[PDB]
RNA sequence: ACGAGACUCUGGCAUGCUAACUAGUUACGCGACCGGUCGGCGUAACUUCUUAGAGGGACAAGUGGCGUUCAGCCACCCGAGAUUGAGCAAUAACAGGUCUGUGAUGCCCUUAGAUGUCCGGGGCUGCACGCGCGCUACACUGACUGGCUCAGCGUGUGCCUACCCUACGCCGGCAGGCGCGGGUAACCCGUUGAACCCCAUUCGUGAUGGGGAUCGGGGAUUGCAAUUAUUC
């Protein structure tokens, strides 16, 4: 039946089992350091967050 | 064009190794390996076989470069 | 290229038209008169200004300057 | 009481070149055991030529790629090549390498016209530093394409292509190439 | 006088070792010394066929230097680059199998034991056996 | 226990270094013997990115940075007056962590 | 010093001519079944001296050399060591060797193209069969 | 009931650029004029004791092409730390 | 009495313990005449050659060296020894000792003494290294 | 006045200061071997080595030339250093790129046999050919095989979220497998026993033992599935 199909594609390791946790996009994602932040979302975060540029 | 080096002696050129090498100012596997139209493998073996017999004098030795002279 | 900037220069200037009896040919005491008498937020400028100092003053000993 | 390597000194070594004495070190100041010192000479121009000659070359030995940096090696192919000098010639293999650099250096050749122009050369004269660094670079190049898909290893040509330029001889490649540019100077004289 | 490993070179203290080891004819040696490769980063077998007694020589001199070694410590001992052909070379480690049966012929020998902390450790026998052996190089072509 | 350790991590060199400052002074007034601060290595986390939202243009990359400095103090005392030296109101942005060893 | 009792130039073993000027284990390698690490295997267990070259062998050596060549296993040669591991058709264990064995197990090719194997399409096109890009690789004798 | 939220004023309003932006922001939408509400909130700055200021309004502002607008007064720095 | 001057060169750093003894030179527990290369040796040499055995006859130096690279160890090695001989004689014997060895040593080599101050440079992005760039097409 | 400079971060120096069983070094005891070698054990000194704070230090400052004798330039001494490398960066502009990063967006289009959303299977690689960035080479200044001996930057067990780094023991050529521990980390991996290089060996100038494309047959690993061949 439905129940036993809708979302049934096991989705443990892959691209699609990974997203943003800001805007749900699962592009040019950074899972260092715990961030699961895409790309352009980090620039944006990234003053508040605490990493600032130096060098 | 190609050279056909020996990879064994034969009398005339086992000859001719042992009384012109022993004369060279310089011996090296190389120069014996030209001179004599024998491969390197050839060259050492018979370079020291002639150290071993005291008719040549072992200059230096190197993993690259063995360097023998006459034994005047 | 050691070309010192305004900053450098108006700030000798002011310096030695304004406390001329206390420096003199001495790069180290010179620095310790700028650094006295002035506020410098910087080191770098601070070591500037003072060799710059002590050019001038060389430049006086031997007759006048412009500014 | 510095010989180099242990074995080679300079006392004896001869420049007799006048033009290119201050530009060959290897006599007092310069006669060190190694020709490796790590060294800062490429600093400031003109350095260079404080730095002892057999360190010269063998730091131009690296070359090619597959033997940038492996200086080691060079300074080896330099003790032997000093070793064979010494066999084939029974002179200091200082003496032969100075021999050599004095006559493997060019002193004319050619360069783009004059002040200006697109059409032809125009002979002008060669700077004793400019001398020797073509020197070594024609020696050394020498040596690398004597020993190339050859039995002859490497610092067997290297001593060779030394000895036959000491010598002035004609087999030598630097000696030949510096004939070449010499005669092309003649012409566009 | 007194000689230790450290005071002689190195190389032919472990060709005199692996000599001493061999004269012994106490080690064991495993059936397949003359057809595996000793790392996967290797394309051919050892070319002595005694490569056994050498290596064993190697292991004792190296916990002789650094004690507390196991298997993986020695197979990163005998690491080293790897060729992956059109790609380029890595390192790469050596084989366990023979780490580990050279440490374990090494004990029995009485020569080599475990360490309380893991691993292996030369023993107090094994210890005399190495400075010997570094002695009677001394007294060799080394200095005579 | 007599054994007692502060440890003092911050993103802020001065914000730390007051802190540490004042929690060993506070240490020194009472009759308290302090090992001093002990200073861990800086801890440097780095993001490199590219700078466009797309793909185009010159390839120009920001190199971010946060970094990480910890201190460590021991002190003799009961756990009593470490409670007290503790709760002082530290700088912001400053976490402690007492442990009793 | 050549050695008289005929020395062997060329040497002929399994219809390929090996080179008597080649050492051991070298020139063995000739025959297209054996490379370099069969080689070795089979002369260590063959008990020959590998400094010799192929023309110093009499002929009782490269005639035991020839049969332990052929029977790997039955000269404790592991069966990870050789390239006919569990043969298809007969499960056996072998080294296919020279002409009319190597060539011959090749042409193993039209079972895949009698199943119409992918791969044996692949085959049968003349394209390439282990995956890779053909965009702009291997561009040479294709016209 | 472990966390808790305060509440408190800013000390300048003329001095924060968010709550600045704010205020242009929803005088904007409020139909008011571009350049009226800009050049106000330049004035409310200045008087605020700010040594100058920069507001940039981009976007369709008259007509279906875009463009800038920039307003600037006293003086602003750009480059260094 | 001892000194521990210790020496540097890119990453590798030696440090030599130099006591009052009989004339014992070590590394790493090794004798000085077993450093590995072995080209170099020479280089190790270059104090005790340059300033003779009769001045390190009574002291006996032992150098831990470790860091980046075999020839940077050697000439870290050296360093050290050098510095240690210098601050020994300076500390314990007199100055005109210290200046004579001091003299020969800055004569042969300033390096022998004064550290180099060179460091790798970084990488920046866009090229393969420190400067080089990637190709560049049109 | 903005931009440049200044500035911040970073690299070099400090036997001067602050101070450390999550760093050490000396010294002294106890051991193991032949005074020596101990990443063997333990505890005083202390801070050179290691960490990281404060401060210092270089300014074309000194000397000699060149200059309008100015701005500065060249050389040399002393010196750790006499131009370390980055970050940020003006006015103004481009119909440059991005609606495929967004719960950023205006207008269109579609919206239930859907352009929404799951779920099977294809594709994204398909190959006469053209064009970019590259990797491995054409060897002897090299391949092979043993032996010896040195790094630094750093990342490690997760909100959802499954998935960490690994010492040691054993089994197996191997790739691997099985047990046992440490580590949320200057604490364990780790003293990161890197490669080149160094030392010795065999080859011997040729498509050769150079070089490893292509292809066959076996064996494992991750995964829900490995064929169009994941990787090994
Ligand atoms: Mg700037
Ligand atoms: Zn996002």
């Amino acid at each position: 039946g439905h129940q036993q199909l809708y979302w049934s594609h096991p989705r443990k390791f892959g691209q699609g089992s990974r997203s943003c946790r800001v805007c749900s996009n699962r592009h040019g994602l950074i899972r260092k350091y715990g961030l699961n932040m895409c790309r352009q979302c980090f620039r944006q975060y990234a003053k508040d967050i605490g990493f600032i540029k130096l060098d | 064009d190609k050279l056909n080096n020996l990879v064994l002696f034969d009398k005339a050129t086992y000859d001719k190794l042992c009384k012109e090498v022993p004369n060279y100012k310089l011996i090296t596997p190389a120069v014996v390996s030209e001179r004599l139209k024998i491969r390197g493998s050839l060259a050492r073996a018979a370079l020291q076989e002639l150290l071993s017999k005291g008719l040549i004098k072992l200059v230096s030795k190197h993993r690259a470069q063995v360097i023998y002279t006459r034994n005047t | 290229g050691r070309v010192r900037t305004k900053t450098v220069k108006k700030a000798a200037r002011v310096i030695i038209e304004k406390y001329y009896t206390r420096l003199g040919n001495d790069f180290h005491t010179n620095k310790r008169v700028c650094e006295e008498i002035a506020i410098i937020p910087s080191k770098k400028l601070r070591n500037k200004i003072a060799g710059y100092v002590t050019h001038l003053m060389k430049r006086i000993q031997r007759g006048p300057v412009r500014g | 009481d510095i010989k180099l390597f242990g074995k080679w000194s300079t006392d004896d070594v001869q420049i007799n070149d006048i033009s290119l004495q201050d530009y060959i070190a290897v006599k007092e100041k310069y006669a060190k055991y190694l020709p490796h010192s790590a060294g800062r000479y490429a600093a400031k121009r003109f350095r260079k030529a404080q730095c002892p000659i057999v360190e010269r070359l063998t730091n131009s030995m690296m070359m090619h790629g597959r033997n940038n940096g492996k200086k080691l090696m060079t300074v080896r192919i330099v003790k032997h090549a000093f070793e064979i000098i010494h066999l084939l010639t029974g002179e200091n293999p200082l003496q032969v390498l100075v021999n050599a650099i004095i006559n493997s250096g060019p002193r004319e050749d050619s360069t783009r016209i004059g002040r200006a122009g697109t059409v032809r050369r125009q002979a002008v004269d060669v700077s004793p530093l400019r001398r020797v660094n073509q020197a070594i670079w024609l020696l050394c190049t020498g040596a690398r394409e004597a020993a190339f898909r050859n039995i002859k290893t490497i610092a067997e040509c290297l001593a060779d292509e030394l000895i036959n330029a000491a010598k002035g001889s004609s087999n030598s490649y630097a000696i030949k190439k510096k004939d070449e540019l010499e005669r092309v100077a003649k012409s566009n004289r | 006088p007194g000689v230790t490993v450290k005071d002689v070179n190195q190389q032919e203290f472990v060709r005199a070792l692996a000599a001493f080891l061999k004269k012994s004819g106490k080690l064991k040696v495993p059936e397949w010394v003359d057809t595996v490769k000793l790392a996967k980063h290797k394309e051919l077998a050892p070319y002595d066929e005694n490569w056994f007694y050498t290596r064993a020589a190697s292991t004792a001199r190296h916990l002789y230097l650094r004690g507390g070694a196991g298997v993986g410590s020695m197979t990163k001992i005998y690491g080293g680059r790897q060729r992956n052909g059109v790609m380029p070379s890595h390192f790469s480690r050596g084989s366990k199998s023979v780490a580990r049966r050279v440490l374990q012929a090494l004990e029995g020998l009485k020569m080599v034991e475990k360490d309380q902390d893991g691993g292996r450790k030369l023993t107090p026998q094994g210890q005399r056996d190495l400075d010997r052996i570094a002695g009677q190089v001394a007294a060799a072509n080394k200095k005579h | 226990i007599h054994r007692i350790r502060i440890t003092l991590t911050s993103r802020n060199v001065k914000s730390l270094e007051k802190v540490c400052a004042d929690l060993i002074r506070g240490a020194k007034e009472k009759n308290l013997k302090v090992k001093g601060p002990v200073r861990m290595p800086t801890k440097t986390l780095r993001i490199t990115t590219r700078k466009t939202p797309c793909g185009e243009g010159s390839k120009t990359w920001d190199r971010f940075q946060m970094r990480i400095h910890k201190r460590l103090i021991d002190l003799h005392s009961p756990s009593e007056i470490v409670k007290q030296i503790t709760s002082i109101s530290i700088e912001p942005g400053v976490e402690v962590e007492v442990t009793i060893a | 010093l050549v050695i008289p009792e005929k020395f062997q130039h060329i040497l002929r073993v399994l219809n390929t001519n090996i080179d008597g000027r080649r050492k051991i284990a070298f020139a063995i390698t000739a025959i297209k079944g054996v490379g370099r690490r069969y080689a070795h295997v089979v002369l260590r267990k063959a008990d020959i001296d590998l400094t010799k070259r192929a023309g110093e062998l009499t002929e009782d050596e490269v005639e035991r050399v020839i049969t332990i060549m052929q029977n790997p296993r039955q000269y404790k040669i592991p069966d990870w060591f050789l390239n006919r591991q569990k043969d298809v058709k007969d499960g056996k264990y072998s080294q296919v060797l020279a002409n009319g064995l190597d060539n011959k197990l090749r042409e193993d090719l039209e079972r895949l193209k009698k199943i119409r194997a992918h791969r044996g399409l692949r085959h049968f096109w003349g394209l390439r069969v282990r995956g890779q890009h053909t965009k702009t690789t291997g561009r040479r004798g294709r016209t | 009931g472990s966390v808790e939220l305060y509440a408190e004023k800013v000390a300048t309003r003329g001095l924060c650029a968010i709550a600045q932006a704010e205020s242009l922001r929803y005088k904007l939408l409020g139909g008011l004029a571009v350049r009226r509400a800009c050049y106000g909130v330049l004035r409310f700055i200045m008087e605020s004791g700010a040594k100058g200021c920069e507001v940039v309004v981009s976007g369709k502002l008259r007509g279906q092409r875009a463009k800038s607008m920039k307003f600037v007064d006293g003086l602003m720095i750009h480059s260094g730390d | 009495q001892s000194v521990q001057v210790f020496g540097r060169k890119k990453t590798a750093t030696a440090v030599a313990h130099c006591k009052r003894g009989n004339g014992l030179i070590k590394v790493n527990g090794r004798p000085l005449e077993m450093i590995e290369p072995r080209t170099l040796q020479y280089k190790l040499l270059e104090p005790v050659l340059l300033l003779g055995k009769e001045r390190f006859a009574g002291v006996d130096i032992r150098v831990r060296v470790k860091g980046g690279g075999h020839v940077a160890q050697i000439y870290a090695i050296r360093q050290s020894i050098s510095k240690a001989l210098v601050a020994y004689y300076q500390k314990y014997v007199d100055e005109a000792s210290k200046k004579e060895i001091k003299d020969i040593l800055i004569q042969y080599d300033r390096t022998l003494l004064v550290a180099d101050p060179r460091r790798c440079e970084s990488k920046k992005f866009g090229g393969p290294g420190a400067r080089a760039r990637y190709q560049k097409s049109y």
